[PDB]
């Protein structure tokens, strides 16, 4: 939801800048955060409303 | 000269100049610039050609 740098690769010669981050139609209103969910220790694909 | 007998192993003698924290024998000093994303194994071209 808020873009993470997380190193940089070089482009055509040039040091440049790598962001990880969702695609548009993953992050455009309060219901999308349905669409996100995050391993556990147990390994289960855990729902942020949880 | 007496050098100038080592195998592979350019020994050459030389003395200081005038100012030594100055410039040198009126010759040039060119640097060739890559302008595009043209890579070393490019430029190195380039400066061979030249």
């Amino acid at each position: 939801w808020g873009g993470s740098y997380v190193n940089d690769f070089i482009d055509r010669g040039r040091v440049k800048k790598v962001y990880v981050m969702s695609e548009a139609k993953y992050r455009m209103l309060p219901d999308d955060i349905g669409d996100w969910y995050v391993r556990a220790a147990d390994g289960q694909m855990v729902p942020f409303s949880a | 000269r007496a050098f100038s007998q080592i195998k592979d192993a350019m020994v050459f003698a030389f003395n200081l100049p005038a100012i030594v924290e100055l410039g040198t024998a009126t010759g040039f000093d060119f640097e060739l610039i890559d302008q595009a994303g043209l890579g070393h194994e490019k430029l190195t071209q380039a400066r061979n050609q030249l």
